[PDB]
């Protein structure tokens, strides 16, 4: 007729610790920007992006 | 004039091993979502068992 399979609850362990804060301001809110042959690249990483 | 008792051997199949499948657990697994689109398609998987 059918399968038989278990229903599950809850997960289990949690992600890297997160308690920082993505600088995104500083791409968004910049005192002067770059042209599109000669742009900026700034790497953000390890912290909460909203 | 003279006579020889040869034995040969003779080797056929007669069966292979039953395999039993299902549509939800093998296509996708446990999704709800994969369930309720597969339920539009009909009875493909009920045929196959
Ligand atoms: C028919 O062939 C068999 C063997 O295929 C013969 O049997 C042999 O006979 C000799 C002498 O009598 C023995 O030394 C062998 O050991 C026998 N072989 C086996 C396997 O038993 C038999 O003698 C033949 N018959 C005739 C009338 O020649
Ligand atoms: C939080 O992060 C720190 C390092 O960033 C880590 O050592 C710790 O295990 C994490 N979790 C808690 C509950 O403090
Ligand atoms: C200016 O910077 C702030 C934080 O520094 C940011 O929240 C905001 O989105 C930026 N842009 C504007 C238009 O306020």
């Amino acid at each position: 007729t059918s399968n038989f399979r278990v229903q599950p609850t809850e997960s289990i362990v949690r992600f890297p610790n997160i308690t920082n804060l993505c600088p995104f301001d500083e791409v968004f809110n910049a005192t002067r920007f770059a042209s599109v042959y000669a742009w900026n690249r700034k790497r953000i990483s390890n912290c909460v992006a909203d | 004039t003279n006579f020889t008792i040869s034995v040969t051997t003779e080797i056929l199949p007669v069966s292979m091993t039953k395999t039993s499948v299902d549509c939800t657990m093998y296509i996708c697994g446990d999704s709800t979502e994969c369930s309720n689109l597969l339920l539009q398609y009909g009875s493909f998987c009920t045929q196959l068992k």
